[PDB]
RNA sequence: UGGCGGUAGCGU
DNA sequence: GGAAGATCGAAAAAAGCACGCTACCGCCCGCGTGGT
DNA sequence: ACCACGCGGGCGGTAGCGTGCTTTTTTCGATCTTCC
């Protein structure tokens, strides 16, 4: 289907073109070529060349570097064909099937934090602010602050006093999920409290550094938000810092 | 993002996932050497029916 | 020890990037000065080091990833296979050294039968008893070593292993429940460790370092001349 | 000594006890002088484009009545300079102009004799120029060329350690290996065998090239065997015999001369019966008639009677053959000598193996093996042999190849041919062999005498090559397909291929790189650098244990400590400090001749080969008077390796102790006293530093900060001594003194200090005037310091106050705990520059233009922008306002009277132009500083570029007044004094101005004469400065050149002014590392007895882990140096007399053991001290040399210069509580810089965005405000929790399921956490790409 | 397509693969094909058609 | 606001 | 007692080479045409 | 002279381009070795 080769325009009048939509390109032009040249009774030398044609485009949009050279493009590179971008490490399966980007997620640098407690973990405001948007518009509009979502925009927008009480509210127990880019064992993620700081880093409880493998080196982490009820009792019950 | 599209090609034309990912399975199937069916397929040798 | 040793202590012999040991050492505290010699001598180690580190952790993670693929469809779906046959478990001796006791090694698993107390044919544990801390206690306090114990190996069943044939869940006091992954945590737990792994490429008699008798498996000899016994096997 | 103006300001003390011998070199001399060698003219041709050029031309077409010659080549002046080219994006660069002559002999004559010749310039593409800071400018960006280690042509010996066949034989190979051409290899096998392989082709047998070489089996035989003569004698066939040739062989027959049995049969030869048969001296002995057979046969021989080939070359003899020979006649043959010890049959095996029999099959099998499928002719296969290897078109080998080459065979002729031989193969194999035997070592190629260093001259020489080759064919087939008699040489070459591959190379080499800006110590770094990394070189995967590590051979060229951390590890390194590149390429060092036990102060250059020979001392080896070594034995590099020796074997000795170490490592102090790992890591960061708001000077440097400083192009340098005639921020102008005066000029100079323009990592280059008016200058001496430049001196971070103590666990593992008084102070705050860029294009609706109206939007919103439609210049902007205004036709147009009426109307056009104006990037905030404007030709231009221009005229017209005053004041003296020795009229010219001055005139005479002459002068004078104001307004008005369909190109700055806060990463120079945990108030920080409080506070765990002890050394110079300077400013402020500050600098400068450097101050004219110790006020700065630091006890007797306590640890008070601490801690002054890892930039947050089109899927990137990605071993994490519901909500409703996505939102809106999967959207995608590849795949629903 | 008339052996092979405007030589396998003189033969005289094939 | 390639860097 | 199954090493083809993140650059057919 | 597209495909050449891994799997000259 065409959408799954898309030509995305280049903002310049121009269009960046798949690879795939050249190689059927290349595959419709030698079936044509050899269509018009059996209808014009050629010799057998050359219905044999134009069918080895085919044949070799068919390979290369099937397999590209399958065999003999493979076809490359504008880059001087072999073309991404068709099982190209479904094998190996930029293949759907490793890429877009095991792991895939998600949202309600952030990323900061760590600090420590000496009065967390075990089951606590420091996050900034604007984290806070800015993950939990469906929950503070879902809240405002209960309170009957805002009678629209539109309304809550503008009111998230201008930082009321009322946006933050309701964000301090909302996320009062609401677990969520810290992880480290190298993600050994099942202690590499963990679930933790979140308490409203000041600032823009994330503060970790020291006794769960070890466990994390985390360094005050400006290490990076990462920030999930559970947004079920059976997430966030999964994330208390059997993911908590407390439960490992 | 979920219709197809065809093309009748002019001549039938093999696929490279059954013919050359060792072992080649039409030459298990005919029990051939996997050169005979390169050639056959590449234009090179005739071959008897 | 070392790095305080080093601080205040000589530094030591160090060693070429072909593995051999220089004939001068550093004989140069960090808190004294080093000489350009020792410093450039010294360098090696620590790029050798760091090479092998950035060179390892693609290593372990395919390994990791590797070992988590081949155990990724394993789960606990049974409580008790019923078989009688497992593992024969005995503490692990190198030389004249105790590398593992039996205490630690059968620390939070169930024994594929009874095991009875030795030389009295009385049953010391129940066939089907998880050790525990005192069961372990109690098996070391009668000088017992050999144990048959149920092992994931001989699970009996299909599509998966028996909660029973598992052992110990090694995070809870508790046995392993019903729908754990183990697989997943075995393979994780397994190649979390590869990193502090290297991959650096680098006697006529028997002695008796403790008291106590001789005994003998495998064996057919003959007395020699003078007495002493030679062995033929 | 004298010390330099600038220096007087402020002296450094030093530390240091080794004399200097030698200064420390330019550090970018490896690039600059490398250019030059690229385009300096060369009347021979080796180097630069000249060579290309000769290598290249002349041309003859295949009628040679037709020819092309080159003549010369010029480059032409550059349009504008590298501050234009910068701000306008084009990409500096300079013509070439190359002269051409096209002859045409006549056809007519069979001699071919010249018949028209037509001469003529033609231009052949632009050249990137290379700046004088050693950067090269592209397409507006600076960029700069690394060189590249590279394996040194020539021939190289390998043996691998025989795990190829697994059994410890080890299979010897030889490469030959050409600058340009083909590859070639002679390996061995299990079998002991010799195979050529080219090109890394099918192996082929060794004998193939011999027998193509137009040689035959016995010569062939002959030359690679010796040979032992056995003739028939009256009995037993005697033969020559050499006693050496029994060596280790069992004595199969009884032996014996003149009648003595020396050994008899069946019992082995010992050392005395070879030297009793030496001393016999034997040259005839009697032969069994079976030894014979046990021997092969060298030359064929043949029989007149017989007709036949009784025995031939190279097999295996027998009785039966022995007995055919003796009765054929002859009387005379000749064996091989084969002992397996010494002198294996290879070759003769390799020969038998060989199935050639002569020139043309082997050419043949050749032919085939190269080419296969080719029809293998006659001709076509010696023409391709020919020019395989011994052609110079194709096989071309350099100078260092040939040198190389010659070395390696123990040829005594450095110079040679540039292109293989049959001597130079017939030597390869012969000590291939050689090596086989046992004679001889192999070579190691991670030996830094076999790899080469390649700057950017010789990589822009072949790519120049290579251009000029393809034009060269173009322009035969141009030549020979055109009419010669009207054909031109301007249209008859390309310039195109030449022109694009230079470009390529240039732009889009891997080698190429994107210079940093962080520091000036970052540039100069990054200038000398040398990467394995790039074409013909190692890759990052496959790199191997071996290359990566540290060779003996590096000490002195390639420091051990400054390398890439990570995946760049061994493969990239740093020149040291006085290395440098020899003529063919190789490393070289600096080294003193030690002759007769003492050491000259004359240097040599010593290569990396060269070395080896040589013994050569350590650069810490203490020297007395006349130079003797004080110690019997001294430690030594002989051969790779440490030991003693005595001391009158040594024949070198070290320059200085900085050689070893890089520019970035010996900037490091203490470095002795630092872990290698935790002094690579630190000299790795020191490049990320960020300037900050103020440049403060190290208290504790290594004294190499100057030469760091003043190298760079950071900052301002005097060209020429003179006087301060005009400082400003601005501009400095400088009237250079009369001995330096250059004839015909003004005489004075003016320099345009760079002020906030956005550097590559988008910071803040400001240069800063550093002298006053009437302030004397010298050449060399710095007039404006660059970004984190202190008077002259780099200084990439700020002293502060450092205490090492635990403080209730904000300092947990490296954590830095910071007082509230370092953001008050504003001591880290730094300025980021980002731009911002709006183009306007053509579409085909209509084209798009800026205006001020903006449909649908407030009137505040366009309040921030100006009539034309751009921002104003220092105007507060944030997210989501405004900066330029554009809006793009849409749907209809072309109707102005309808837009003239409706410009309010309640249809309001809003369809017909559609909004696109360029707005900030959410959470950005700055202010703008600058608005650049490029228009297309043809466009008319917005007032704001008018605006520009005009200032920018304003500005070329004020240096250009200056200038002209100058000569016009000069001028005006002339004619005034001229005058006055006429007539005087002084009253009256005093009362008259000086243009009715010219306007009087003299009576007839030579007054008159000269006065007209000066008025001439004057006027002339005048026509030109005219001239050079109108070229350059001409010049500033040039059109800029657009891409096609851009019509219209605004650029904005915005500078933001980032200060410190907890996350921030901040670090030493001795690898320790950290990020801020919390901003304490000034209250609750320890102070010590007088109240003080400290700045930062470190933990001490991380000492004695990482093992760097100098930052502790480096904190107690420090703590000495402030109380220094407290003592000084104390005493200032007293107001006490000039004599007591100069007792007590001198001193404090006297204090030293033995120290190299001595200040008087009795020479400073009682002035300069008050201003030494104005500069002092703030501290005493200290040169630490790297490996001649100062000792323990300098420290201490510096600390107890001072009233501070020798122990270095004071007692100090805790901020809260009050109370006192049990043990002392350790406070001092320590030099902190802030890295380029700011943590709210690091700040990326996603609830719901934009997703992708093709899988529908979050973005990714903070730019793209996408989500983090879930990779796998976090599914795996997740599952081993035993996580199922929320590995479900992680895997579809949060990224997939389109579905899903929309309902969650409007639960969660809801209040209600309900879940629904669905069903992933890349499953599906997963599943048609499936069935497009002709699988079937579907799901089953039963 | 075209069809040359030559004898290896005067000019090579590669010296045709090399000429301007030539792309490739139409070979089966590593060899260059050879066209049989039947086919050349038939296809000088008699092969043009005045039957149009675009439409 | 889409990707590909190259380069450099951060964390292990 | 010269051929057919075994094999044996030697050569050749194929697949994989940790994860997150950040910034910059360049590039997003390509040249040979046809009407004006 | 620029502007726009339209059929093709490695490139420019009157040839040749590559050139520092390890492990697994497949095939084949060539023996070999056992014997039909
Ligand atoms: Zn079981």
């Amino acid at each position: 289907p065409p959408d799954l080769r898309p030509l995305v325009p280049l903002d310049g009048g121009r269009f960046a073109t798949s690879d795939l939509n050249d190689l059927y390109r290349r595959v419709i032009n030698r079936n044509n070529r050899l269509k018009r040249l059996l209808d014009l009774a050629a010799p057998d030398i050359i219905v044999r060349n134009e069918k080895r044609m085919l044949q070799e485009a068919v390979d290369a949009l099937l397999d590209n570097g399958r065999r003999g050279r493979a076809i490359t493009g504008s880059n001087k590179r072999p073309l991404k064909s068709l099982a190209d971008m479904i094998k190996g490490k930029q293949g759907r399966f490793r890429q877009n099937l095991l792991g895939k980007r998600v949202d309600y997620s952030g990323r900061s640098v760590i600090t420590v934090g000496p009065y967390l407690r075990l089951h606590q973990c420091g996050l900034p405001k604007k984290m806070a602010l800015e993950l939990f948007k469906p929950f503070i518009y879902g809240k405002l509009e209960l309170r009957g602050l805002a009678t629209t979502i539109k309304a809550a925009k503008k009111m998230v927008e201008r930082e009321e006093a009322v946006v933050w009480d309701i964000l301090d509210e909302v996320i009062r127990e609401h677990p969520v999920l810290l992880n480290r880019a190298p993600t050994l064992h099942r202690l590499g993620i963990q679930a933790f409290e979140p308490v409203l700081i000041e600032g823009k880093a994330i503060q970790l409880h020291p006794l769960v550094c070890a466990a994390y493998n985390a360094d005050f080196d400006g290490d990076q982490m990462a920030v999930h938000v559970p947004l079920t009820l059976e997430a966030q009792l999964e994330a208390r019950a059997l993911m908590m810092s407390t439960n490992n | 993002r979920e219709r197809m599209g065809h093309i009748e090609l002019a001549s039938p034309t093999a696929h490279i996932w059954f013919l050359k990912s060792l072992p080649s399975r039409i030459g298990l199937l005919l029990d051939m050497p996997l050169r005979d069916i390169e050639r056959v397929l590449y234009f090179e040798s005739y071959v008897v029916i | 020890a070392a790095q305080i040793r080093q601080l205040a202590g000589m530094r030591g012999l160090m060693a070429k990037p072909d593995g051999s040991i220089i004939e001068t050492p550093i004989t140069a505290n960090f808190r004294e000065g080093l000489n350009v010699l020792q410093y450039f001598i010294s360098t090696h180690g620590a790029r050798k080091g760091l090479a092998d580190t950035a060179l390892k952790t693609a290593n372990s993670g395919y390994l990791t990833r590797r070992l988590v693929d081949v155990a990724q469809d394993l789960v606990v779906t049974e409580d008790d296979c019923g078989t009688h046959e497992g593992i024969m478990m005995t503490p692990v001796i190198e030389g004249g050294d105790v590398k593992e006791p039996l205490r630690d090694r059968v620390l939070g698993r169930v024994t594929a039968e009874d095991v009875l107390k030795p030389g009295t044919a009385d049953i010391l544990v129940p066939r089907n008893t998880l050790l525990h801390e005192q069961w372990c206690d109690l098996l070391e306090e009668n000088s017992v070593d050999a144990v048959k114990v149920r092992s994931v190996v001989s699970c009996d069943t299909d599509f998966g292993v028996c909660a029973h044939c598992y052992g110990r869940d090694l995070a809870r006091g508790h046995i392993i429940n019903k729908g754990e992954a183990i697989g997943v945590i075995a393979a994780q737990s397994i190649g979390e460790p590869g990193t502090q792994l290297t991959m650096r490429t680098f006697e006529s008699s028997i002695q008796v370092k403790n008291k106590g008798s001789i005994k003998l498996s495998n064996v057919k000899s003959v007395v020699n001349s003078s007495g002493k016994l030679v062995i033929t096997s | 000594m004298v010390y330099s103006y600038t220096e007087k300001k402020r002296i450094r003390k030093d530390f240091g006890k080794r004399p200097q011998v030698l200064d420390v070199p330019y550090l970018l001399s490896i690039q600059l002088d490398s250019f030059q060698k690229f385009i300096e003219q060369d009347p021979e041709g080796q180097y630069g484009l000249e060579a290309a050029f000769r290598s290249v031309f002349p041309i003859q077409s295949y009628s040679g009545n037709s020819e092309l010659q080159y003549v010369s080549y010029r480059l032409g002046e550059p349009v504008f300079d590298v501050q234009e080219c910068q701000i306008r994006g084009v990409t500096y660069s300079a013509p070439l102009r190359v002269k051409l002559r096209l002859v045409i002999y006549e056809r007519e004559a069979p001699e071919g004799t010249v018949k028209d010749i037509k001469e003529q310039e033609v231009y052949m593409g632009e050249i990137p120029l290379m700046t004088d800071n050693g950067t090269f400018v592209i397409n507006g960006t600076e960029r700069v060329i690394v060189s590249q280690l590279h394996r040194s042509p020539g021939v190289f010996f390998d043996s691998d350690k025989g795990k190829t066949h697994s059994s410890g034989k080890v299979l010897y190979n030889a490469r030959i290996i050409p600058y340009r051409g083909s590859w070639l290899d002679f390996e061995f096998d299990p079998k002991d065998n010799l195979f050529v392989r080219i090109d890394r082709r099918r192996k082929l047998p060794a004998t193939i090239i011999l027998r193509a070489l137009n040689y035959t089996t016995e010569q062939i035989l002959d030359l690679f065997f010796e040979k032992v003569i056995f003739e028939i004698r009256d009995n037993k066939l005697q033969m020559e015999l050499v006693p050496e040739r029994l060596r280790g062989e069992t004595a199969s027959f009884d032996i014996e001369a003149n009648g003595k049995v020396y050994v008899e049969k069946g019992r082995r030869i010992t050392a005395r019966h070879i030297r009793q048969l030496e001393k016999d001296d034997v040259k005839l002995i009697e032969v069994p008639v079976e030894y014979i057979a046990g021997k092969v046969v060298a030359k064929d021989y043949i029989d007149e009677s017989t007709g036949e080939l009784i025995c031939a070359a190279n097999m295996e003899l027998s009785l039966d053959l022995l007995a055919k020979l003796s009765q054929s006649g002859h009387k005379r043959i000749e064996t091989l000598f084969t002992n397996d010890l010494d002198h294996g049959p290879y070759i003769s095996e390799t020969l038998r193996v060989d199935p050639t029999n002569d020139r043309l099959s082997a050419l043949v099998e050749i032919y085939r093996m190269m080419r296969p499928g080719e029809p293998p002719t006659r001709e076509a296969a010696e023409s391709l042999f020919e020019n395989l290897f011994f052609s110079e078109d194709r096989y071309d080998l350099s100078a260092v190849g040939r040198m190389k080459f010659n070395r390696s065979l123990l040829r005594e002729e450095i110079e040679g041919s540039g292109i293989l031989s049959k001597d130079d193969i017939i030597d390869v194999m012969k000590k291939l062999i050689d090596i086989r035997n046992g004679k001889g070592e192999v070579d190691d190629i991670d030996h830094l005498g076999n790899r080469r260093i390649r700057s950017v001259g010789e990589m822009a020489e072949n790519q120049f090559r290579v251009g000029l080759v393809r034009v060269e064919r173009a322009v035969k087939e141009r030549l020979s397909l055109g009419d010669l008699d009207t054909l031109m040489p301007q249209d008859m070459i390309n310039a195109k291929p030449i022109s694009a591959a230079v470009k390529e190379f240039f732009g889009s080499s891997q080698l190429s790189q994107f210079m940093d800006q962080n520091n000036p110590l970052s540039e100069i770094t990054h200038k000398r650098r040398i990467s394995a990394l790039g074409p013909g070189g190692l890759t990052r995967e496959r790199a191997g244990f071996e290359v990566r590590d540290v060779h003996p051979t590096h000490y002195g060229r390639v420091c051990p400590i400054e390398t890439p951390e990570g995946p760049n590890i061994g493969l990239i390194n740093s020149l040291s400090v006085y290395a440098q590149t020899n003529e063919y390429g190789f490393l070289e060092t600096p080294y003193r001749k030690v002759t007769d036990g003492v050491v000259t102060d004359e240097i040599h250059y010593l290569s990396a080969i060269e070395e080896g020979n040589y013994v050569i001392a350590q650069a810490n080896s203490n020297l007395d008077e006349e130079g003797h070594f004080v110690e019997d034995l001294v430690t030594c590099r002989s051969k790779g390796e440490s030991s003693l020796f005595s001391r009158d074997q040594v024949d070198y000795m070290d320059v200085s102790t900085q050689q070893v170490v890089s520019v970035g490592a010996s900037l490091i102090p203490f470095l002795e006293h630092d872990d290698a790992n935790r002094a690579l890591m630190g000299a790795n960061m020191q490049r990320q530093a960020v300037p900050t708001l103020r440049a403060d000077k190290p208290l504790v440097g290594t004294g190499m900060e100057r030469a760091v400083a003043v190298d760079s192009g950071v900052t301002a340098v005097a060209k020429r001594g003179g006087v301060v005639q005009y400082v400003d921020a601005s501009r400095i102008v400088i009237k250079v003194n009369e001995d330096e005066m250059y004839p015909g000029e003004a005489g004075i100079d003016i320099y345009n200090l760079t002020k906030y323009t956005r550097s590559n990592q988008n910071t803040c280059i400001n240069q800063m005037p550093c002298v006053s008016l009437g302030e004397p200058v010298e050449r060399g001496d710095v007039l404006a310091d660059g970004p984190s430049t202190d008077l002259g001196e780099l200084a990439l971070g700020q002293n502060m106050r450092v205490a090492f103590m635990p403080w209730n666990g904000y300092n947990f593992e490296d954590s830095i705990l910071v007082s509230e008084r370092v953001v008050q102070e504003d001591r880290f705050t730094t300025i980021h520059i980002q731009e911002l860029a709006c183009v306007s294009r053509d579409t085909k609706l209509g084209p798009e233009e800026i205006t001020a109206d903006i449909p649908n939007v407030g009137e505040a919103a366009l309040s921030k922008l100006d009539e034309s439609g751009i921002v104003y210049i220092g105007a507060e902007v944030t997210g989501g306002d405004i900066l330029v205004g554009k809006v793009t036709p849409k749907g209809e147009t072309q109707l102005t009277p309808e837009e003239k009426l409706l410009r309010a109307i309640f249809g309001e056009k809003a369809s017909d132009v559609k909004d696109s104006s360029l707005r900030v990037p959410n959470g950005v905030s700055g202010t703008v500083i600058d608005v650049q404007v490029f228009t297309r030709d043809g466009v008319e231009k917005d007032k704001r570029a008018l605006e520009i221009e005009e200032m920018q005229l304003k500005q070329a017209k004020k240096d250009l007044s200056e200038e002209l005053q100058i000569l016009e004041a000069g001028l005006f003296s002339r004619i005034r004094a001229v005058l006055v020795a006429g007539g005087v009229e002084a009253e009256k010219l005093d009362k008259l101005p000086r243009d009715r001055w010219l306007e009087l005139g003299l009576t007839d005479e030579e007054k008159q004469n000269q006065l007209e002459q000066l008025a001439e002068q004057y006027d002339e004078l005048k026509h030109e400065f005219e001239k050079k104001l109108e070229a350059k307004r001409r010049k500033i008005t040039q059109g800029d050149d657009l891409a096609p369909g851009v019509l219209k190109i605004v650029k904005v700055y915005l500078a933001v002014k980032r200060r410190i806060q907890p996350g921030d990463k901040m670090a030493g120079r001795h690898g320790n590392k950290g990020v801020i945990s919390k901003i304490n108030p000034i209250e609750d920080m320890p102070y010590d007895e007088n109240g003080t409080p400290v700045d930062i506070v470190l933990n001490p765990l991380g000492v004695p882990s990482r093992m760097n002890i100098g930052q502790i050394l480096e904190t107690h110079l420090g703590m000495a140096a402030k109380g220094i300077g407290d003592k000084i400013n104390a005493m200032l402020k007293q107001q006490q007399e000039v004599a007591k500050l100069r007792e007590f600098i001198q001193r404090a400068y006297d204090l030293g053991a033995d120290v190299r450097q001595k200040v008087d101050l009795s020479t400073f004219s009682d002035e300069e001290v008050m201003r030494l110790a104005e500069n002092l006020r703030k501290g005493m700065p200290i040169a630490t040399p790297v490996f001649d630091g100062a000792k323990e006890a300098e420290i201490k007797e510096l600390l107890k210069l001072g009233d501070l306590p020798t122990s270095g640890q004071i007692r100090l008070y805790d901020g809260r509580t009050g109370e006192q601490f049990e043990r002392p801690v350790t406070v001092g002054y320590m030099y902190m810089l802030k890295l380029n890892h700011l943590v709210d930039d690091k700040m990326h947050a996603r609830s719901t965005g934009s997703y992708s089109l093709v899988t529908q899927q979050p973005l990714g990137g903070k730019a793209q405000f996408g989500g983090q990605r879930f990779g796998e071993m976090e599914v795996w994490a997740l599952e081993a929790y035993g996580a199922a519901y929320t590995l479900q909500e992680m895997l579809t409703v949060k990224s997939d399921d389109v579905n899903g996505r929309t309902k969650m939102y409007k639960n969660i809106v809801d209040g209600n956490h309900q879940m629904e999967p669905g069903m992933p959207e890349s499953f599906n995608v997963l599943l048609k790409e499936i069935r497009s590849l002709g699988i079937n795949i579907e799901l089953e629903d039963e | 397509y075209l069809f040359v008339e030559f004898d290896p052996e005067v000019i090579h092979t590669t010296t045709i693969n090399a000429t301007r405007g030539v792309s490739h030589f139409v070979r089966f396998g590593a060899s260059p094909a050879i066209v049989p003189s039947a086919v050349i033969h038939q296809l000088s005289v008699y092969k043009p058609k005045d039957i149009v094939d675009p439409a």
